[PDB]
């Protein structure tokens, strides 16, 4: 019986460390990859938006 | 050719307009979408991170 | 809360069993 | 979450207290 309790602590603490790591790392990987990716998407969209604004001004002159 | 050009030019404009309209709605999509993309997973991810710790009692 | 679902079962069962033991330990007289 | 922290500790305590009560009462009985 008390071995059940020990097994529970063994899995919970192995899980705790796996989880402190997975909780943090899954977010740091997904989250930093996401902002890095979307920081670039945001910049590329802003660049394209500026280019289209310029393109629209050029057509207006045409 | 004049009519085909007007139609093609009109379509060049409409298709390019659709391209810049979609590039914009896509950017405006994706950009707002990445916000969701970056915060829905980070909020839920940090919620789950926190859960490992929230449940450490 | 998977951690809770199982910890919940563990503690409810362990406290209920411990309580059942507390109650019997005295109740047996 | 308060519900999980507060009750996990209280249910843990019911177990620990009941366990000690079982041992104590059993020793008396």
């Amino acid at each position: 019986f008390d071995d059940i309790h020990r097994k529970r602590m063994e899995k919970d603490l192995n899980e705790l460390q796996a989880l402190i790591e997975a909780h943090f790392e899954n977010r740091k990987k997904e989250e930093e990859e996401l902002v890095s990716l979307k920081d670039r998407i945001e910049r590329r969209r802003a660049e394209r938006a500026e280019q289209q604004r310029i393109r629209n001004e050029r057509e207006k002159e045409r | 050719l004049s009519d085909k050009l007007k139609e093609a030019e009109t379509r060049a404009e409409f298709a390019e307009r659709s391209v810049t309209k979609l590039e914009k709605s896509i950017d405006d999509l994706e950009d707002e979408l990445y916000a969701q993309k970056l915060k829905y997973k980070a909020i839920s991810e940090e919620l789950d991170h926190a859960l490992n710790d929230m449940t450490s009692i | 809360m998977d951690a809770i679902k199982k910890k919940m079962q563990m503690l409810k069962l362990d406290k209920e069993n411990a309580l059942d033991r507390a109650e019997q330990a005295e109740a047996d007289k």
